[PDB]
This record gives C-alpha cells, structure tokens and sequence, in this order.
C-alpha cells in the first residue's frame, strides 16, 4: 500500500552523526525519487533535499550542503540520510517522502513516512521523578493530578488507574527545562465525593530509562 | 497496438507519472523533468469513460419470467422451457464475451493512438528545429531553457525563433 | 548544448489481464468487472414488497389452511415460497396446480 | 436493507451488466452469463520500467 | 530563496463554514508548482493539492486549490470535524524548495471560562532541593489566557514554564499548565503563592493561593 | 478520430466545399483558390456506401409466427409464449444498438483516415520543397502558380524541377 | 486499409517473397537484393493466430434439445417449438456474418498497420541520411554496401557515420 518504512527514534550528543533509514514497499522503487524534510518540536516543515533512486541525481538545500549526504540502496529498495556535526537546533523530526524520478517535475512529496525523532543533547538518560498534586476543596468537582519532573530523553506514558480512568483527563505536552531534562504534568477532573472512597494512581512509563513508576495522591489534612 | 507507439517505439512507460496518462521527460542546461500533458490524459479518459457508460447503462432486463428450475420430470413442455433458457443464456454469455474483446482491443488502440498523436504533434510544433530520434525523443538543436520547454508543452513554441540557431547546429 | 523531450505515457507496478480480439490474456493498466459473482446472501425488503412465505405455499394461503390464516388479504411485490412449508389442512390435489400457482402470484 | 435485484441466493448490486448468481431473478438485474468473470479494460497497456 | 507566507496563521471556524487559506509567494511560483499539505498532531503531512489545482487521490471535491503567480488559496467548502488541522504550502517550482509557516483552523466554539486550580510542591519533591508550584487552567476557549505568578504579591517573571493542549475532541476545549520552580531555599523564603489567570470569559481576572504551611 | 485530423489537426471543415469531401485551398501570387479532391471523395464515399448496402441487405425476418397477443389469462404455454418473444425482442434491440455504435465509430475513424492518408500523400509529393505548418497546411518554399498547384493536385508534380529554389529559400 | 500503405502507397505486394509477409528489397553498388522481416511478419502472424484461436475455441454447443422436426401437425405446442428454432437459428446466423465481417475488416486493418510501422521505424533509423520517395523506398544519399543495408534491417545502423557524406550529397 505504497509504505515508507522509517528507523527508530535517536539520540546523539553534538558533534555525532545520525544516518536514518527508510525502506519502500508498494511500487516499483527505481521510478520515483525521494525527499527528505524536517520539522522541529512546534515548527514548520524545512526541505533537506531530494534523491533519485533512478538516476542518482542529487538536489541538496544550500543549508544542509555541507553536512548532508543522501543515499539510496536498490536491493534493499531503501534510501537513507546522513547528517554529520551534529548540533542542537537539529533536534527534530525526519520525514521521507516519494518525490518524481526527475527534479523539475511536475507533482511533490504525495507519500510519507512515520518520520523518526533525533534529539540532538549532551544530556545523558534518566528516568523521570514523579511526585503528586493534591486535591484540596475550599461537594463539588475538585482537580489532582502527578508532576513527571527532570526525565530524558521523550517520550513519557501517563495512564490512571491503570486505564480505568479517562474521561477528564489531559496529559500536558512535556516542556524542556533549561537543565537539559523534560517535565510534563498529568491531570485528572473527578467529584471531590469519591475523593474520600476512591483510591487514585497514576502509572508512569518511562521507556529509554527503562523505569516504570506508579504514585497516589492523597490531600492528607 | 494499431500506432506501436505504446509497447511501441516507446521504449516502456513512466511508472513514477502518476499526475497523468502521457506527458514530457526533458533535459536541458538546466536539469532534467517530467510533467504530465492534461489535455490528451483528458482526451483518453472521457473516451474511456464514455465507453464504460455507454456499457453499463441501462442494461438490467425487466420483465415477467418463467419457471427455470423444476422438481419433477414431465415431458415436453418443461423440456421446451429449458431450451429457450438455455439458448438465451448461451446467447447472452456469447454477447458479453465479444463485447469485452471488441471492446478491449478498441481500448488499447485507441490509447495507442493518443500517444502517437500527441507525438506528431510536439513533433509538428518543433518544425525544423528538432530531429525525431526514433524512441519518442526529440532532439532538439538550440538551446532550450525550462521557459522554452514549457512553450512547447504549452503549445506556444516560436519556432521562427531558434530556426537560424538550430539549423546552424544540425547542418555543420 | 541543445536538449532532448521525451514522449512518454504511465505504467502502474501490476496491471491486469483482459481478453481482446487478437489476445486470450494481456496487461493493461485499469480494468473493472463486468459479472457479479457475488451475493450478500439475504434478500433486501425494500423496495419490493417482499411477502415472506415462512410456512406456507401461496396455495395454502389461498385455500385459508388454518395455520396460513395470517396471510389473509396479503399484497404482495415478490412471494417468497419457503422449503419448510407444508400443509395442515384437508388434504387436496389440484389439476394444473403450477398454473395456479402462477396466476395467483401473478 | 435496500437493493432492487433479487435472486434465490439473495440480493445482488445491479451496477455491472451481467450476472453469474443466479438465472432466476426478480426486479432490474444484469443479464446472466455462464462466465464468472469479464474484465473490461479502462486504461492504456501496461509497459512497466525496463529496470 | 523564495519566501512563502500564509495568512491568517489561525482561524476559528465551525464546522459546515467554509475555510479560506492564503499563501503568498516572495516572487513568481514557476510552472504554478504549489503544494498544500495538511498534518493533524502526532501524525506526518498529507499530500492535499499539487500543480496548484490538483487533488492528490483519495481527496473530496470540498478541498480545492486555485491561484497563480505569486498569489494562491486553498478552499474547504464544507467543515467537517477531520479538516480541523495544520496546513502547509510549499513550492516546488526551483531548489530550494520552500514551505510557508503554519497556517492552522480551529473549532469556533462558544466561549467557555476556565477553572483555575493551584497546586503547592511535594514535601518528597522538596526534599531533593527544589519546590514547583503548578497552575492549572482547565477546559476553556479562546486560547488566550495570562497566567501570571505572585510571590507575596510580587510579580513573578522568567522562572515559569506553561504547556498547552490540543483542542478537545468532544468539548471543543483547551487547557493549560504554569509551572513556577524555585530552589527549596527561595520557596521557603517566602509565604503566599498566588496565581492570577485573566480570560476573555472571567468578567475579572480570577486569582487562586496558598499559604506555604497551612491546611 | 483516431488518427486526429478531422476536428484534429485540421482546425475546422469548409462548408463552402459543396463538390466534393476533400480538397486543397491554395494561395500563391495569383490569388486564392479551393478545389475538391474526387479520389479520396469517392474512396470514402464508397466504403460509406458499401457499408449501408451490407447493413439495409437481406434483412427481412420471414417465417411462420406465434400469437404474441393473448386476451384472457391462462397459464404456462402463454406465459411462455410472452417470454420467448421478450428474450427475442431483447436480444434483437441490443444487436441493433451494438452494430449502429460499432458502425459509427468506424464510420468516423475511417473518414479521419482518408483525410490524413490525403495529407501525408501530399506531403510525400512535396518531398523536400515544403514544411509540415501543422494545421494541415504546406508551406511551399519556392513560387508556385495556378499549373503547378494544379500539378500537385492531380499528382504529376516534378519536385527536381523546384528543389534548388526551394531548399535555397528554406535553409538561409 | 485505414493506413493505406498495403494497396496504399506501397504499389502491390511481392509474390516472390515466399520467406515472409513484409521485408525489404534494395538496390546499390553491388547489385540488388530481397530480403523478408522476420520480427514484423511474425508480429502479424501471431496476432492473426491469436484471433484463429479465440474464434474456434470452446465454440460447441451442448445441451439436451428438443424436437426440431414433426410429422404430422398438432398446434400450438408445436408451433411454439419450430418458432423457438427459428429465432436461435437467425441470431445465430447474425451473430456468425457480424463476426466474420468485423473480424475480417480488423485483419485488414492490422495488417496494413504492420507495414505502416515497419516503414516509419526504419524511416527513423534512417534519420537525415536519406529521403521519403513517397512509393515504400527511401533514397538513401549515401554509398551503402550489402553489410550496410544489413545493418538497417537488422536495426543496428548507425546514422552519424554516414551524415555528413548523405547531408553533403542531399542540399549540394
Ligand atoms: C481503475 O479502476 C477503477 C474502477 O475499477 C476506477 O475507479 C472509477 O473511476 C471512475 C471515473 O473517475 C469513477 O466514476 C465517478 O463516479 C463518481 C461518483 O461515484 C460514486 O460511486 C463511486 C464508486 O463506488 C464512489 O467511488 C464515489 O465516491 C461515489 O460514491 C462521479 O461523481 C464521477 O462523475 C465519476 O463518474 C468511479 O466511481 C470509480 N470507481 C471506483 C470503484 O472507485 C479508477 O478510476 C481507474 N483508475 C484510473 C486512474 O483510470
Ligand atoms: C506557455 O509558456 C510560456 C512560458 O511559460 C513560463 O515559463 C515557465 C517556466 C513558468 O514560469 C510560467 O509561469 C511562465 O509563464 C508562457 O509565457 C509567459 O506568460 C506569462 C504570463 O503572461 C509571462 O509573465 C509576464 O512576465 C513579464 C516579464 O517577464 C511581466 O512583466 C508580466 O507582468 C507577466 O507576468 C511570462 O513572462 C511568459 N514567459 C516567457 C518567458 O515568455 C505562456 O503563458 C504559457 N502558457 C500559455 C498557454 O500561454
Ligand atoms: C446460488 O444458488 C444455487 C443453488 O440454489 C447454486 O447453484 C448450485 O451450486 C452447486 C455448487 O456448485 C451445484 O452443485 C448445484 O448443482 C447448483 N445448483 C444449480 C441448480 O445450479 C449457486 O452456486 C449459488 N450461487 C452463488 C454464487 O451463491
């Protein structure tokens, strides 16, 4: 079903390199070309280049001349990017597109991968700290909730009573510190009546950390 | 087909055109492209949607019917039914078998033709300053920048322009 | 110098295979099916008005046997006459039962 | 449920012109045919990439 | 390079309206080659339009492209509740290719105020050196909110961080979280922690506080 | 058409042609001038006609027949009747839909066909004193008058006797 | 035919070509030559078998018949029987002249178009090195050898080598 299949999330302190991978399954590969895109965590979309897998040619972003080589493998049907000194601004998002076999054609960028998330940090792994918000009323809806604090890198699950609990609940994009570590809060909306009976935890998956962690909250007078 | 053009003297066909059913591949001093040609993709389509209407229209048969499957030998009568439904039937299979082959190949020929056309036409519009390599290419003598090209696939093309040039370098 | 335009039509990865008059089975792009070859398996009750049967044959219903008396000045569109029907009433024959049958359901 | 072709197998969709059902129908249906399948060509030959 | 800008970077529309998106170009668009891409949160874009009027497969006769040159718009006929996205535009026409910056439509919804709650620090958390006092401003619309902080009454600058939500599915709703951080030492320093949201559907900005070591 | 000429190439008919299908108009120092082309002409009118004959031929169904109205019901026999003639009827109508579509669509390509066959027979005559315009005109690079026009049109002409004057006019 | 090469342009056929349907003679310094083309008559050939083949395939007829002769007469039953034969008979014997008809004006057609493409692709090959005599032969303004004309019609000819003595011999 014309699928392009990307590599898995990096991470890579700066100066590293990064080569990402994306394989095509679905059409004939040596008829089409490739383009490759980035979009940072909240921002646009900027074009890094294009590839033909038929001819070779080659189209780079003055931007990205010099540190960029594109590559294709037609055994593998599978085109790959490499980007060299790595900095933090580069911190974002890497779409693979199927683009025409020639460069001044006449149609762009119809099929795109999942797109793979390279986080440019000097900062090394940790699992995150999680510590409660309790309800307290002033007979009602009352709000609590759980503070991720100081983890790295993304991503973060959040759930409540182990999926039991969904309806009035928001999970708040992390934000990045200026330690270098991420923080997210999680919050649930629930009648402050079942706050004496039922009980409340909120499980927390950290995957790269390999940490798994379940809190309660309780207003404790 | 009828032209051989298609399967043709066209070498094969453009998988990664999927904007159009026939178009232009170029090189020039500034890159190579691809872009499809609407008005003949148009052409080719409406005819075949044409056709596949005028096949599918209005083709359901309404009226009161008899008895097609019996329980208990009997005799003539139920051996007449049987034949006329069994003549009807061989005759309507008869029909849809050659209306898909007539069909058909009128299809792919048909297709065939508006390449060749669009062919004899770019061809037309070069005049002399082109030669007609035999794949389907033109050769084209003069500079041609992607503005000039686009003329061309345009239907725009001054040839009256680039004839000096061109016959300058086709000739010498 | 000079440059070179190329004349060229689509292909697609796998096509399908026609008949035509000269050919049993060649490739083209696109095709579509001309024989429906399948049912839902259910018989839709509209528009028709579709009078189902269950476990009486129209002529038992005509005739009034006991356990048809349901179908008493039924319409009908199409009559579905079912395998599971039979008939409780006095026992009968009727001469030329099948165009009976017909003219009725007719 | 609404179709307008009525067979002993059951409903069927009278868009294509023919049918392989059944040759009992009820109502608008396509003509029936021994054939199971014919495929009616809506596009040009298919000539894929040399390589 | 050549410089695409749309316009209006939000608009607020229910759904059966219509929306009309503008992209600008710095300088002539060659060939009218112009791409619009739309990509909902999480998910990476869709091809929408190319060659300026044309569908890509798959996409309803609502969605079109038209303009020329320098000027272009892409129209949604019929708002339906799977068009509330991002949109791109981006030329093709010569290297580098180049996109214009987020143009995104949004549910219009009937103005809904906030409810504030204001969290204190763990006592766990504080024994690691440091206090976060959590804001929460939940499920309300427009998304203009100020969330301003107040230490003591004094006002509060470059020591909170807030993150937003994306409109919710059902109510059409945003909420939001401010977060203050301090070392335990700071915290401790001082006694009430207020904060004070303003929105356009509080009559008057709405202040909620603590006092550090109460119940 | 399939070989795009008529309502092809060629712009547009000349209803002021009343002798003939085909034709040349001409223009030289002399003045304007538009003759019709009898072979061709007749070439399509005789396959046209051959055509009608074999359709409008020995088409007349004759052979004793059934009663294909009834007054009273009555049951199977009839309702048989009723059915062998409707299958009859039917299949008959699609026939005749069938052969006037296939008939048509012939009768149209075919024509298209004599008018290009007319043009590139032109053309081959001209040899290498004339340029290919693209909407079916020549341009005739040497002076042509009224007899050598002429010559071309009842396919005598001598393109030799030309070819210098033309090939000196066409390439400087 | 539609093309009108074959009893076209091309004068008449060569009964003395018994090793092909379509080919080549040729005239030059060493003496003159005929030769058949083994790709396009097979082309030919193979397609015509094709259509052989899809016409005798799978053609009876087989099911139990009633009767189609009586002795003595009866009524309506019987009447309704011979009219039932006559019916299929007719469609039958339609379906069968359309076929062949149809049939027959396509072989033609496709034949034609056989020589027609065999002739415009070795025009191609032939590029600028000579001209179109407008009869099936091309005037090739070059010397040309045996070896040579092989290379033509074995599709290996290379034009550039001998541009410049044909161009030269050509507009001189
Ligand atoms: C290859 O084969 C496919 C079929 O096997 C082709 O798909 C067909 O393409 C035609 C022409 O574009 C469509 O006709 C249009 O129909 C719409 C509305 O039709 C409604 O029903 C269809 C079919 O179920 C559905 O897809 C629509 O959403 C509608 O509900 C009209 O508004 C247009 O005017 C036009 O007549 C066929 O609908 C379409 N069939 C299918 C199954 O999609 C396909 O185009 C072929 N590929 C190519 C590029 O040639
Ligand atoms: C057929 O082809 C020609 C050339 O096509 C063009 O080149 C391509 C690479 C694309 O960039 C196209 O956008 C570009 O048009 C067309 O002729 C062109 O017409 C346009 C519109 O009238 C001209 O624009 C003008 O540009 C001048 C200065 O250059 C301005 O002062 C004017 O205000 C005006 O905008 C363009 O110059 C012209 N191109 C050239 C180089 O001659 C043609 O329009 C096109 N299509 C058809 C059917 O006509
Ligand atoms: C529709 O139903 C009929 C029977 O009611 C099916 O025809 C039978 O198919 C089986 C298996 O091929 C045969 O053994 C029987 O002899 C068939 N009966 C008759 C009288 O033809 C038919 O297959 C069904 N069609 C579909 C597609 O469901």
């Amino acid at each position: 079903q014309v699928q392009l299949q990307q590599s898995g999330a990096e991470v890579k302190t700066p100066g590293a390199s990064v080569k990402v991978s994306c394989k095509a399954s679905g059409y004939t590969f040596t008829s089409f070309g490739v383009s490759w895109i980035r979009q940072a965590p909240g921002q646009g979309l900027e074009w890094i280049g294009w590839i033909s897998a038929y001819n070779g040619d080659t189209y780079y972003a003055q931007k990205f001349q010099a540190r960029v080589t594109m590559t294709t493998d037609t055994s593998t049907t599978t085109a790959y990017m490499e980007m060299r000194s790595l900095r933090s601004d580069d911190t974002a998002v890497y779409y693979c597109a199927r683009e025409p076999p020639l460069f001044y054609s006449s149609w762009s960028l119809d099929n795109w991968g999942q797109g793979t998330l390279v986080t440019v940090s000097s900062a090394s792994t940790k699992g995150p700290s999680v510590f409660p918000l309790a309800p307290s009323s002033k007979g009602g809806t009352a709000a609590l909730g759980c503070l991720v604090k100081d983890y790295f890198p993304e991503p973060v699950t959040v759930s409540w009573n182990s999926g039991a609990l969904t309806s009035g609940v928001h999970t708040f994009p992390a934000v990045l510190q200026s330690s270098g570590l991420y923080s997210l809060s999680s919050v649930v909306t629930v009648p402050s009546s079942s706050l004496g009976t039922q009980t409340y935890i909120c499980n927390v998956n950290h995957k790269p950390s390999n940490t798994k962690v379940d809190k309660r909250v309780e207003p404790k007078s | 087909g009828l032209f051989g053009a298609i399967a043709g003297f066209i070498e094969n066909g453009w998988e990664g055109m999927i904007d159009g059913w026939y178009g232009f591949r170029h090189q020039n001093s500034e890159g190579t492209g691809q872009a499809a040609d609407l008005k003949s993709t148009q052409a080719a389509i409406d005819q075949i949607n044409g056709k596949l209407n005028r096949v599918i229209e209005k083709t359901n048969e309404k009226f009161h019917q008899i008895e097609k499957e019996f329980s208990e030998v009997e005799g003539r009568i139920q051996d007449l039914e049987k034949y006329v439904e069994d003549t009807k039937i061989d005759l309507w299979s008869y029909n849809a078998e050659l209306l898909v082959a007539l069909e058909n190949q009128h299809t792919i020929d048909l297709t065939d033709s508006e390449m060749n056309k669009l062919f004899e036409k770019t061809g037309r519009q070069l005049r002399e300053n082109a030669e007609d390599m035999g794949n389907g290419c033109f050769k084209i003598y003069h500079k041609c920048d992607n503005a000039c090209i686009e003329s061309i696939r345009n239907g725009t093309y001054d040839h009256d322009v680039y004839r000096d040039e061109a016959l300058n370098n086709r000739f010498q | 110098p000079g440059a070179t335009l190329c004349l060229g039509h689509h292909a697609v990865p796998n096509g399908t295979l026609v008949k035509t008059i000269t050919d049993d089975q060649i490739e083209v792009t696109n095709a579509t099916e001309l024989v429906q070859s399948s049912s839902t398996g259910k018989i839709c009750n509209n528009p028709h008005r579709i009078l189902d049967g269950i476990d009486c044959t129209l002529i038992d219903a005509l005739l009034g046997d006991p356990h048809c008396d349901v179908f008493q000045n039924e319409t009908w569109d199409l009559f579905v006459e079912r395998s599971k029907a039979f008939s409780n009433c006095y026992p009968y024959d009727v001469p030329d039962y099948a165009s009976l049958r017909s003219l009725v359901a007719s | 449920c609404i179709s307008e072709c009525i067979t002993p197998n059951g409903s069927i969709p009278n868009d294509k012109p023919f049918q392989n059902v059944n040759k009992i129908t009820y109502g608008a249906c396509p003509k029936y045919v021994k054939q199971n399948t014919l495929k009616l060509a809506t596009g040009m030959r298919n000539v894929p990439e040399k390589q | 390079e050549i410089v695409m800008t749309q316009s209006p970077g939000t608009l607020s529309l229910s759904p059966g309206e219509r929306a009309t998106l503008s992209c600008r170009a710095s300088q002539s668009v060659s060939m009218n080659y112009l791409a619009w891409f739309q990509q909902k949160p999480g998910q990476a874009p869709r091809l929408l339009i190319y060659g300026a009027s044309r569908r890509a497969t798959g996409i309803p006769d609502r969605i079109s492209g038209s303009g020329s040159g320098t000027d272009f718009t892409l129209t949604i006929s019929r708002l339906e509740p799977a068009d509330f996205a991002v949109y791109y535009c981006q030329q093709y026409g010569t290297s580098p290719r180049t996109f214009g910056q987020g143009a995104k439509v949004e549910i219009k919804r009937t103005v809904a105020a906030p409810s504030v709650f204001i969290f204190p620090p763990s006592d766990e958390q504080l024994k690691s050196g440091t206090a976060s006092v959590v804001c929460l401003l939940n499920n309300f619309y427009p998304r203009e909110a100020k969330v301003q902080w107040k230490v003591d009454n004094a006002l509060q600058s470059g020591n909170s961080q807030e993150s937003v939500t994306e409109q919710d599915s059902k109510d059409s709703t945003y909420s939001l979280s401010s977060t203050l951080t301090l070392s335990k030492a700071d915290y401790e320093k001082h006694k009430v922690y207020a904060c004070e949201v303003t929105h356009q559907g509080l009559s008057s900005p709405v202040t909620k506080s603590f006092n550090r070591g109460e119940c």
